[PDB]
C-alpha cells in the first residue's frame, strides 16, 4: 500500500504528552523519535495515546526514563522496519531506564537496516529471551541487554506456542511478543522480502510485510528505495534520490535548497545534485553551480575541507564517526577513544578512511576493539600543527588488541614534526614501531622513554627469525633435542632458550597449558639442545624454541624461534586387562569378559589368554563328613644411594596352558571343560604382537564350572552279603564321576514296619572298609536307600534293598 | 632421576662412553651429565 | 715402623700407579681401586705389598679382573682401623670376575664398621671364616651374591684363620695363643708387650701402643698423638690448598670447630663461639640464578664480597637464602622474574657498599617486575654505610615503599636527581592509602560474619565490589599478598546499594576450622581514569571454642582380674585447652544365651575372653551513561566415673575376674561452666580370669541306691570365671577304665548334681571338673565306693 | 559536593522539578554536563540554568 | 545449601528478629548475606 500521512520530520517529546499529538497525520519520519523524561504521566493516561499510522523510522527510536509506561504495544502497533541511516551511538533502538515498563509490545517489527538494540537497567521487563533478534538483526553480537527483570529476577513469559517455537542455541523456545503476540516467522527463502499470513512470498523488492503477495504495488515497506506508493528499486530520471529511501523530482529538491538558502538556517544545509542524488553536499573534486544545482567536478585539485570545533574532535562511536564521513581534510585533532568490546572497524572504514591529512595532532587512547589501524585507508599525511602537549603528534595509550599499526608493504605515510609517544600496547611489536619509525621519517626526533621496551607487546610472537631442530631422538619416556646454536651481534645480548611444548593428540595447534622449560645459553659447535621428560608412551606431542635478548632498541635483534613441530613417544607394554570376570554359564562352558588396558601404550594387536585346571584339596579325601562341623563348601640415603653414589664414585667426574590369540574381542567362550570344577585363567593385553611380542601382566582369575545333576546321583544297584551274626557288608558302586567329588554317602536302612535309620560312609568309610557294613540286625525285611554327597551337593536315594536277615 | 634409572640417562645422553646428588636430590642438568662422559675408558 | 705417610688414594685404569704404593708401610686413608678390565691373573703373582700393615679409612674394590687372591698383594695387611666408616662399613669389595679366595689370613680384627659383599660369582672359602673373632660386630655383615651361596676357621687351603682364647678378647693370641697387652690388637709379636704389639688397640706411639695421647701430643683421629706443630703444619697447608682445615680442641685434630667454637689465629683451640657466630663466606663478586647457585650458600652469614642476583623463574630460596647477616660490598636485583617480595632476606640490617655498583651504587635495582615488597620496614631496621640507590624499571612497587627506603637506611641525602626514577617505578603498583574501617565482627564457634565502614570513590559507578582476603593465621603476626608469583583464600562481594542512613557491605563467611584464628582484609577494585582504591589492616579474629572431638585410640588391656589399664590418644579437634578427660565404666552383663544352651551335646567348643572484561564492561556502561547524560540535556543560552587430668592413660580396679565392662571416653575441653564434652567413645574390656575361679570347690558326696544306683553332689565354683557352662566327670571303677560324663547347667540343676544308674560291682571312682568360661576347672577328689 | 549520573537525574526534576527542561535544537560541546557535574562538583546555579521557564 | 539447614544461619545472622520461610535463592543460587539480612523482619 502506499503510505497515507505527512512525513514528520524528526522530533523529542519532553516532560509531557501534549506534545505528542504532533504525530497525528504521519506514517513514516524523516530523522529520529525521542520520547524521554517523562514524570507525571500513569498508565491510564497512556492507554488513550496510539499511533497506527507510523511504519518506518529513519534514524533511531530512543526512550529514556519515560514513567507511567507498562507495555509500548498499544503505541506503535505498525513501526515494520527501523532504516537507522543515522545511529544514536552505534544503536538503532535504545532502550534505556524504563519504569513500569512491563513487556515490549513490537509486534510488527521485522527489520532493521543498519545499527543495534540497547536494552538496559529497566529492572521491570520479561518476555525477552523469548524473542529472537537474529530474524530481526543482523549482527546479533552488537546487542547489549543486561539488567533488566527478566535476567535477575524469573519474571514467567507466559505466552502461547500456537505460535512458532525454534533453537537458539541447544534447545528449542517459543518467539513470541506479548501474551497475546508472537513473533512473525517464515521461510527463509524470502529471508527479507516479506511474507503474508499464509507464508506466501511477497514481492522480490518488498520488505517485511505486504497484503498482496508478490506485488509491489501492494507492500507496506520494500529495501530498495519508495516512489509514489508502488516503490521501485530504482527510479528514473526525473527523479533523484534523497535520505537515501526516496527520490523526488529536481523541483523539489530545488525549492528546498532555495528555503535553505534564503532562511539562513544554521542547520538547514544548501543541497546540490550528483549522480542523481539530492545531498546536502558532494564531496571534494566538485564545486556547485549557481546556474543548476548540479556540483560540477572541479577544475582543480581543491579537497573538500571538514574543519573541526575547538580544534578537536572524539571518535567513541559510529554517530561520532559518521559526522566526518565524506571528510578529507581535518583542520584539527583527532582522537580514537573505543570504549568497546566488539568491533567496530567496519563503520570505521566505511566513513573514515575517505581522509587523507591531518592539520592537528592523532592520538589513540584506551581503544580495546581496534585490531589494526588499517581502517585509515587512504591517511598519508600528518600535518601536526596543533601539537599535542608534552610537545606530541602521534601517541598511543592502553589498546589491549592493537595488532598491527599499517600495512608497510604498500602504505607510504609522512610525519611534519612532532615526536612519538607508545605506552601499554600489550599486542604489539617493536619490528613494527621501528618501521613506522624509518617510513615515517622522524628518525632523528626519537628520544628517549618515548617508547616503553616492555610494555610495547608483552605477549606476542615476531622475532621475526627461524631456528632449526638440529638433532631429534625418540624414545618411551625420553626425547632428546637439539638445534643450531643461536648467536646476535653480541652474545651478550642472548640470555637463554625458553622450550615451550604441550601434549597435542590431534593436529589443529595454534602459535605463541604450554609448559616451559627453561635453558641456558651455551658457552661460544656446542649445540645447546635438550633432553625431555615425563612422557607417557605413545603419544603427540607440539614442541617449540624461543630465544630471549635484551632491550636492544639501539639494534634490530629481537631473537628467534623454530616452528611448531609435532613428534610422537614410543609403545610399550600395555596396561592391567580391565574388568576380568567370570560366569560359568553351563557345566563345561564358561564366558570370559574383561575390558581394553587403561593404558593400552598403543595399538592393542590382541589379547593372550591362557587356562588350566587346578587340583582337588588333598584334605577333602580325609575329612570326617558326618562329625560336628561337617559343612561342606560350594565353589635419605642409606642402601637405596649405597649403590648410588657408589657408581658416582666409580663414574666419577671427567675432567604348557591351553592358549590362543584374542583379536578384536572382550568376551571369550571356553568349553571341554569339567563340570563343576574349578580353573585357572590368565589374559596378557599385547599391543605389539609379531615382533617379539610385547604383553603385559596377567590377569590372574578363577572360575568353577556349573554342576551337574547325575554325577551326584549314585550309578549301579546294590547288593548284599549277610552273614550267621546278621551283620551285613553292602556294596554300591560309587558315582565315579561326581561334581568334583563325594564326601560321603548317607545309607537310609530301614526294618520292615520299624524306624529308618541314617548311616555314614564317607571316602574313609567306603575305601578303608571296603564298602560299608551294618552290625545288630535283627531279622526281618528291610530297605535301604542310599544317597551320595558330593562337592556341589547330594545324589539321588538308591532304591531300598529288600533282605531278611 | 634417583639411583637406577639415571644409568638409563647416562646410557641416552653420553652415548658411546656429583652423580646421583645431582638428579635424584638436584636438578638433572643434562650438560652436567655430557661432561661426565668417560672418553678415555 | 719403616714406612710412609700414605695418605689415602685411588687407582684406575691400569695397575701402573700401584706400585707407588712400594715405598708404604701405614696407609693414613682409604684406598678405592677399580676399573680394572685389562687385567689378567698372571701380571698380578709379581707385586706385593707386605710393607703396608694397616688402612686408616677404608677399603673398596671395584670390578676386578684377572685376580683370584689377594694373599700376594696384600700378606700383611693387618687391621682396619676404619676411622672414617665408609657408610658404617670398612670395606666394600664389588663385582670380581676370576676372585675365587680371601687370601687375607693377615687380618684379626676390625675396629669399626663391618663388611659388603656382594655380586662375585667367583669368591668361595666363605664358610671357613669367623667373623665374631674377627669383628666384634656380626649382624651388619651383608654378603649376598657370591659363589659359595649359588666348623674349621682357615682362610685359604693352606691358611688358617686361627681362634684367640676368650681370654684374649681384644688383647690378641699369639703363636703360643698367650694374652698380648692390653693396648695390643689381634696379635702381638711377644705376649704383653705394648712395644711388640702388632696392632694398638687404643692409640699409636712411636712403636708403642697406648690407651691415652699426653700432651702436647694430642688424639689425632682417634688412633694416634700428634703436637700443635704438625697439626698446626697441615692447618696452614689446608689453608693454601683447595678441605679439612684442622683445628685443635679436647686433645684432638679435628678437620673443623663444632657448633658454638671458633678457632683463633694465635692458637687453633677452638675457643666457645659467641652465640651463633656460624661463619665468613668469602669469594668478590658471585651471582645467584636458581637454587642450585644458592645451595652452596647455606650457612653462610658474613659476606665479604658482594651479591648480584638474578633469579630466572620462593619457600626454597628461603630455605637456601635468609641465613645471611651482612654484605661488605654492594648488592644488586636484576631481571628476576619469580621475585615478588625480599621477606627471605630477615636478618639483612646493615651494608657496608663498600665496593660501589657502577656509578657509585650501594642498592641496585634494575628490570624487576613482580616485585611487591621489601620487608615489613615496621618493624625491620636496615642500615646502609655508603652508596647510592637505582630504581629503574620496577612496575609493581609504588613510591611509599621506596620513601620509607631510605627514611629507614638514613640515606636521605645520599641520592640525587634520577637515581631513583618517578615513571618507570609503581606503574602497576597502585597502593592509593585510603583506611577501611571495620564496623564490628562477633564470631560464632562454627561460623563469623564482617561489616565494615562504607566508601565510595567520587564517582560511586566506578566502584566495582569489593575483594575480600582471608586464611589462617598460626601465629599473631602474617604477611599480605606476598604467596608466590598465592594461598589467600579470597571472595567477591557486590557493591553495597545507595542508600542517599548509610547502609554497611558487610560479608558472612562460609565453613572454617573452629577455635582458629584467622586474618583477614578488604580490599577495593576500581578502574583506573585515577586510581582511588583502598585497603584495610590485616585484621586477626579468634573463633570462639566448641565442643571438642573424640580422643583417639581408645584400648584396654586386663593386667590383673581387678586392674584394667587403658590408654588413648588426644582427640582429633581439641577445640580448646582440653580441661579433662571424662570417663565412664559399667560392668557388662554375660551373654544370658549360655544358661539355656546345653553345651554338654555338640558344640563343646567355648569362646573365651580472565578480569579486563567486566572491568571494560562497567567502563562501556558508564561512558553510555556519560554520553546520553551529554546529549540529552541541553542548557539555556550414673555409672562409676573419673575425671582424667592431664593424662592420656587410666586404671581402673575393683572390678570382678573375667568380667566384661563398657567403657565411655569424652573430652571435655571446658571444666566449671556446662563442660562441652564430645559424643562418647565406646569399649568393652573382660579382666583376665581367676585360675582358681573354675576349680571345684566342695567334697562329692554321693548316694548308693540298692540297684547300684548313685546320686552325686558336689558343690559347684560359687565364683567361676564368669559362669560354668558343664562339669566334666571321669569316675571309675575298680578293674574298670575312667568312663566320662558331662553334667550340664540344667544337669546339674535338675539332677542336684549327677544320677547315675545301673552301677557294675566294685569300688568306684568319682572325679568332677568344672568347665568355666576361661576353661576346665579341677577334678574333684576321687570318691571311692563299693557297690 | 560532587555527584554523577543515575542519581544526577535524581537530582534534577527536584531542584528543576514541575515545569519542564529547555530544549531548542542541536544547534556536542564538551561542556555538556559531565564534565561539569561529574567531573567536578557544581553548584546549584549551574543546574537551576537548566531549567526551561525561569 | 538452603531449607533445613540453613535455619541456625537464620538464627545467626540477625539473632532475636525473626524471619519469614523463603530458601531456593540458596541451594541453587547464592546466599550474600544481603537476602539474609533482609529476610529477618523485625
Amino acid at each position: 500500500h502506499l503510505y497515507p500521512g505527512e512525513v514528520c520530520p524528526g522530533m523529542d517529546i519532553r516532560n509531557n504528552l501534549t506534545r505528542l499529538h504532533e504525530l497525528e497525520n504521519c506514517s513514516v519520519i524523516e530523522g529520529h523519535l525521542q520520547i524521554l523524561l517523562m514524570f507525571k504521566t500513569r498508565p491510564e493516561d497512556f492507554r488513550d495515546l496510539s499511533f497506527p499510522k507510523l511504519i518506518m523510522i529513519t534514524d533511531y527510536l530512543l526512550l529514556f526514563r519515560v514513567y507511567g509506561l507498562e507495555s509500548l504495544k498499544d503505541l506503535f502497533p505498525n513501526l515494520t522496519v527501523i532504516r537507522g541511516s543515522r545511529l544514536f551511538f552505534n544503536y538503532a533502538l535504545v532502550i534505556f531506564e524504563m519504569v513500569h515498563l512491563k513487556e515490549l509490545g513490537l509486534y510488527n517489527l521485522m527489520n532493521i537496516t543498519r545499527g543495534s538494540v540497547r536494552i538496559e537497567k529497566n529492572n521491570e521487563l520479561c518476555y525477552l529471551a523469548t524473542i529472537d533478534w537474529s530474524r530481526i538483526l543482523d549482527s546479533v553480537e552488537d546487542n547489549y541487554i543486561v539488567l533488566n527483570k527478566d535476567d535477575n529476577e524469573e519474571c514467567g513469559d507466559i505466552c502461547p506456542g500456537n505460535c512458532p517455537a525454534t533453537v537458539i542455541n541447544g534447545q528449542f523456545v517459543e518467539r513470541c511478543w506479548t501474551h497475546s503476540h508472537c513473533q512473525k516467522v517464515c521461510p527463509t527463502i524470502c529471508k527479507s522480502h516479506g511474507c503474508t499470513a499464509e507464508g506466501l512470498c511477497c514481492h522480490s523488492e518488498c520488505l517485511g510485510n505486504c497484503s498482496q503477495p508478490d506485488d509491489p504495488t501492494k507492500c507496506v515497506a520494500c529495501r530498495n528505495f519508495y516512489l509514489d506508493g508502488r516503490c521501485v528499486e530504482t527510479c528514473p530520471p526525473p527523479y533523484y534520490h534523497f535520505q537515501d529511501w526516496r527520490c523526488v523530482n529536481f523541483s523539489f529538491c530545488q525549492d528546498l535548497h532555495h528555503k535553505c538558502k534564503n532562511s539562513r538556517r544554521q542547520g538547514c544545509h544548501q543541497y546540490v545534485i550528483h549522480n542523481n542524488k539530492c545531498i546536502p553536499e558532494c564531496p571534494s573534486g566538485y564545486t556547485m553551480n549557481s546556474s543548476n544545482l548540479l556540483c560540477t567536478p572541479c577544475l582543480g585539485p581543491c579537497p573538500k575541507v571538514c574543519h573541526l570545533l575547538e580544534g578537536e574532535k572524539t571518535i567513541d562511536s559510529v554517530t561520532s564517526a559518521q559526522e566526518l564521513r565524506g571528510c578529507t581534510v581535518i583542520n584539527g585533532s583527532l582522537i580514537i577513544n573505543i570504549r568497546g568490546g566488539n568491533n567496530l572497524a567496519a563503520e570505521l572504514e566505511a566513513n573514515l578512511g575517505l581522509i587523507e591529512e591531518i592539520s592537528g595532532y592523532l592520538k589513540i587512547r584506551r581503544s580495546y576493539a581496534l585490531v589494526s589501524l588499517s581502517f585509515f585507508r587512504k591517511l598519508r599525511l600528518i600535518r601536526g600543527e596543533t601539537l599535542e602537549i608534552g610537545n606530541y603528534s602521534f601517541y598511543a595509550l592502553d589498546n589491549q588488541n592493537l595488532r598491527q599499526l599499517w600495512d608497510w608493504s604498500k602504505h607510504n605515510l609522512t610525519i611534519t614534526q612532532g615526536k612519538l609517544f607508545f605506552h601499554y600496547n600489550p599486542k604489539l611489536c617493536l619490528s613494527e614501531i621501528h618501521k613506522m619509525e624509518e617510513v615515517s621519517g622522524t628518525k632523528g626526533r626519537q628520544e628517549r622513554n618515548d617508547i616503553a621496551l616492555k610494555t610495547n607487546g608483552d605477549q606476542a610472537s615476531c622475532e621475526n627469525e627461524l631456528l632449526k631442530f638440529s638433532y631429534i631422538r625418540t624414545s618411551f619416556d625420553k626425547i632428546l633435542l637439539r638445534w643450531e646454536p643461536y648467536w646476535p651481534p653480541d652474545f651478550r645480548d642472548l640470555l637463554g632458550f625458553m622450550l615451550f611444548y604441550k601434549e597435542a593428540p590431534y593436529q589443529n595447534v595454534t602459535e605463541f597449558s604450554w609448559t616451559v622449560v627453561d635453558i641456558d645459553p651455551p658457552l661460544r659447535q656446542n649445540h645447546p639442545g635438550w633432553l625431555m621428560r615425563g612422557l607417557k608412551p605413545w603419544t603427540q606431542y607440539a614442541i617449540f624454541v624461543k630465544t630471549l635478548v635484551t632491550f636492544s632498541d639501539e639494534r634490530r635483534t629481537y631473537g628467534a624461534k623454530s616452528d611448531i613441530i609435532y613428534v610422537q613417544t614410543d609403545a610399550t607394554n600395555p596396561s592391567v586387562p580391565l574388568d576380568p570376570i567370570s560366569v560359568s554359564n553351563s557345566s563345561s562352558q564358561i564366558i570370559l569378559k574383561w575390558k581394553p588396558p587403561s593404558d593400552p601404550n598403543g595399538n592393542i594387536t590382541h589379547y593372550l589368554v591362557f587356562w588350566e585346571r587346578q587340583a582337588e584339596d588333598s584334605e577333602l579325601f580325609e575329612l570326617d563328613y558326618c562329625l560336628k562341623g561337617l559343612k561342606l563348601p560350594s565353589r635419605s640415603s642409606f642402601r637405596k644411594t649405597f649403590e648410588d653414589y657408589l657408581h658416582n664414585v666409580v663414574f666419577v667426574p671427567r675432567k604348557h596352558r591351553p592358549f590362543e590369540k584374542v583379536v578384536n574381542k572382550e568376551s571369550l567362550v571356553i568349553s571341554g571343560l569339567r563340570h563343576f570344577t574349578g580353573y585357572r585363567i590368565e589374559l596378557q593385553a599385547c599391543n605389539q604382537d609379531t615382533p617379539e611380542e610385547r604383553c603385559s601382566v596377567a590377569a590372574y582369575v578363577s572360575a568353577r564350572t556349573m554342576p551337574e545333576a547325575k554325577a551326584d546321583d549314585i550309578v549301579g544297584p546294590v547288593t548284599h552279603e549277610i552273614f550267621e551274626n546278621n551283620v551285613v557288608h553292602l556294596m554300591w558302586q560309587e558315582p565315579k564321576e561326581p561334581n568334583g567329588l563325594i564326601v560321603l554317602y548317607e545309607v537310609s536302612y530301614r526294618r520292615y514296619g520299624d524306624e529308618e535309620l541314617h548311616l555314614c560312609v564317607s571316602r574313609k568309610h567306603f575305601a578303608l572298609e571296603r564298602g560299608c557294613r551294618l552290625r545288630g540286625l535283627s531279622p526281618g525285611n528291610y530297605s535301604v536307600r542310599i544317597r551320595a554327597t558330593s562337592l556341589a551337593g547330594n545324589g539321588s536315594w538308591t532304591e531300598p534293598t529288600y533282605f531278611y536277615v | 632421576l634417583c639411583g637406577g634409572e639415571l644409568v638409563d640417562t647416562l646410557q641416552f645422553v653420553c652415548g658411546d662412553r656429583g652423580i646421583v646428588e645431582e638428579c635424584c636430590f638436584r636438578s638433572c642438568d643434562l650438560a652436567l651429565l655430557e661432561t661426565y662422559c668417560a672418553t678415555p675408558a
